[PDB]
DNA sequence: AACCCTAACCCTAACCCTAACCCTAACCCTAACCCTAACCCTAACCCTAACCCTAACCCTAACCCTAACCCTAACCCTAACCCTAACCCT
DNA sequence: GGGTTAGGGTTAGGGTTAGGGTTAGGGTTAGGGTTAGGGTTAGGGTTAGGGTTAGGGTTAGGGTTAGGGTTAGGGTTAGGGTTAGGGTTA
């Protein structure tokens, strides 16, 4: 728990070269918090998930595995981590 | 003096011809941590789950930067507008 | 005569209770049916998953709560919560 | 030891068959042993589903002077609650349609201006 | 002559305030029966079956134009274009 | 003199006025010309993909009548859950 | 301390067959080991609901070789259904 | 914005009601002529959520 | 009623006893594993871009029966005349 | 927000097993916690080089006009195709 | 679930012409980029110390199962409380 300057974490110049990976050339001005608004909301999503199944577990250590199943149970099989 | 329209591009494909992490990884912990401090106290991390974490992050943010851009690029417009991120949210069902 | 389980009773019952001199119609009928059959395989689904994950096999009260909050949204899920808890507590008190 | 008819079951209200459940998860493939507190908590949660689904969607049926609930009050319900929405938002009820909503930005002469002449 | 803008809105009410069906039953007994046949031959359908399928279809159909008239009508144009709807399909992710 | 078995033409079986009113339903005003043809194509293909799974649930059933049951199954496995046939 | 099963000798040996000196890498390994635990748990699992609908609870191979052609898209289900014939004829006639 | 509110009402002839619909309307008019009282010209059609039948 | 085989030979007929013995005429001595399979698509649009120059050539004269006369003209825009059927 | 005349489907009783909910004893099998020690999360800092921040000059880019002409908007006589009972079977 | 014989009336399918909706051409005057410069702030080594992670006997409170009784529960059956259309009134 930090003050109200992580969420702000996203700054200009880095999602430039962010953006570029995709195919997106030019940006505008709003995206800088649009962007940043709707990454909370999937991450207080992604949050209360794995709070729920680490809940289920009883346990207090966010792992890997449950954030793999959390991610597969809303639609995103994710590879690499977890087993 | 080059005239801009090839340094955007060479850019371009030199963040994809790499796989190197373009976020930190310090923020991202603190931020998760807060965001977890505000259901339940007494809450760690590791490192393989903020990695996947991270990971997905960046997918996600690729895809709807992606999305944007191709729906921008429609309208007979190069550059995005901030209602295109909340048009392709609701096409695809986010909102 | 094999009939078909069907929820009929129990469904009328309700909606006496929560509505007076009310019914329910033709099609709504199979409508509510196929809508119970269907959160009954998702929310009992995701218990032996779950059970299975903890290498474990016990489905108990606690199973089904937790599967609560993660179908169900969030004041939905708290009330769900809070009626089957007031719900196991009459149970326990008196057989 | 028979006594008198010691009535219970569905007991606090609750409709809900507590047995079925526990019937239907046993043979249904689901886990190897099943406990006892969980088919009471999974009856409740559904029959407050159920009440809940059903008193949105007669309040919905008596606007309309109507006191049957058919299955275009029951698509009405369900598309106006959020939660409710958001629970239900792939499913697709039968005889349903569309929720009652126009859209904005259809007329493009909007100010109507005068681009003849007052005098012929 | 009176100007229009006022008969759309009013069959669009119309047919939103109603539930009934708009496709015909037996054309698109034959249609399905024609795809089937290009599987298996000697197959047959039934009532429901079909009357669900059609439902589906609606309910299909109604959300692929509302998409696409959401897409359209945010780029300062009433009207819809054929690239819309395979717009809309590469977004939601129907043909890749 | 006594046979005959299917043609062709069903597959236009989508006119144009009619399909006018079809999308005021949703909120269309305005269409255009090609999209009688490529709406066509796309209730073609979902409709093979569909009857396709069907076929090919009512193989595993050993079955040659395509029931409405199976049809709500295929749709609920492709990702819509429809109600009010079946069970 | 309980080993965990992995699927490691059976992929580089499948790896060498279909290609000679070649090998897996690091996180490679964890994603096909991924891969296979997503597609092992989406198979068998359409098999028991594919059996309870029948009123049946016997999941024998004409169960996997109709869940190919459901998952599976065209040619590769083929290929697959093919290719699982060719091992249950060859497992029963010797 | 006389006009604007006017043209809703087919009415090309700006008449008190009007004005007074569109300056009670817009945000920026309304904190600057909040003292001001058109005559002939009414009140906004604003009824609470209480005080209709509800549930 | 009708028969239930209308399949209308779905490219078959043509199998090891045809396409063996019309490669032992060229010169082919031993067949691989494939082999078949494409060798009855490859025949498909031999037919395909074919006989519709025929129907084609039948349409313009109002008539409804593709006979030896027309079937000459079809493969000589093509470029590979047949003395002797034709005429 | 005629609500009514039409009017059958939602409508309260009732009801006969009745098939699942509860009882009643046995078991039996399913979570902490206290020793513990190992390695991974985190805490101060130095450098120095790519990385990042900030003005000037200007060449394409989006938008607001102007006329312009071809497609989709709205009846009319139909008269072919879509329903609406009623049995009848295989 | 198919397949029959009436029928007939709502729905589908032939002209038509006139009004506003894309499309086509010319600066336009506001709008992003970059290369020259500098002052970083994130990319790497050295630790080391506490704050967590990770296995193991041992219950007793958490469960699981073979037997009845039985309250609650599942297909039919009326006659009545508002539900659909048709002229009126509004």
């Amino acid at each position: 728990k930090v003050l109200r300057d992580n969420i702000q974490g996203i700054t200009k110049p880095a999602i430039r070269r962010l953006a570029r990976r995709g195919g997106v050339k030019r940006i505008s001005g709003l995206i800088y918090e649009e962007t940043r608004g709707v990454l909370k909301v999937f991450l207080e999503n992604v949050i209360r998930d794995a709070v729920t199944y680490t809940e289920h577990a009883k346990r207090k250590t966010v792992t890997a595995m449950d954030v793999v199943y959390a991610l597969k149970r809303q639609g995103r099989t994710l590879y690499g981590f977890g087993g | 003096r080059y005239r801009p329209g090839t340094v955007a591009l060479r850019e371009i494909r030199r963040y994809q011809k790499s796989t190197e992490l373009l976020i930190r990884k310090l923020p991202f912990q603190r931020l998760v941590r807060e965001i977890a401090q505000d259901f339940k106290t007494d809450l760690r991390f590791q490192s393989s789950a903020v990695m996947a974490l991270q990971e997905a992050c960046e997918a996600y943010l690729v895809g709807l930067f992606e999305d944007t851009n191709l729906c921008a690029i429609h309208a007979k417009r190069v550059t995005i507008m901030p209602k295109d991120i909340q048009l392709a949210r609701r096409i695809r069902g986010e909102r | 005569r094999s009939r078909k389980e069907s929820y009929s009773v129990y469904v009328y019952k309700v909606l006496k209770q929560v509505h007076p001199d009310t019914g329910i119609s033709s099609k709504a009928m199979g409508i509510m049916n196929s809508f119970v059959n269907d959160i009954f395989e998702r929310i009992a689904g995701e218990a032996s998953r779950l059970a299975h994950y903890n290498k474990r096999s016990t489905i108990t009260s606690r199973e089904i709560q937790t599967a609560v909050r993660l179908l169900l949204p969030g004041e939905l899920a708290k009330h769900a919560v809070s009626e089957g808890t007031k719900a196991v507590t009459k149970y326990t008190s008196a057989k | 030891a028979r006594a008198k008819a010691k009535t219970r079951s569905s007991r606090a209200g609750l409709q809900f068959p507590v047995g079925r459940v526990h019937r239907l998860l046993r043979k249904g493939n689901y886990s190897e042993r099943v406990g006892a507190g969980a088919p009471v908590y999974l009856a409740a949660v559904l029959e407050y589903l159920t009440a809940e689904i059903l008193e949105l969607a007669g309040n919905a049926a008596r606007d309309n002077k109507k006191t049957r609930i058919i299955p275009r009050h029951l698509q009405l319900a369900i598309r106006n609650d959020e939660e409710l929405n958001k629970l239900l938002g792939r499913v697709t009820i039968a005889q349903g349609g569309v929720l009652p909503n126009i859209q904005a930005v259809l007329l493009p002469k909007k100010t109507e201006s005068h681009h003849k002449a007052k005098g012929k």
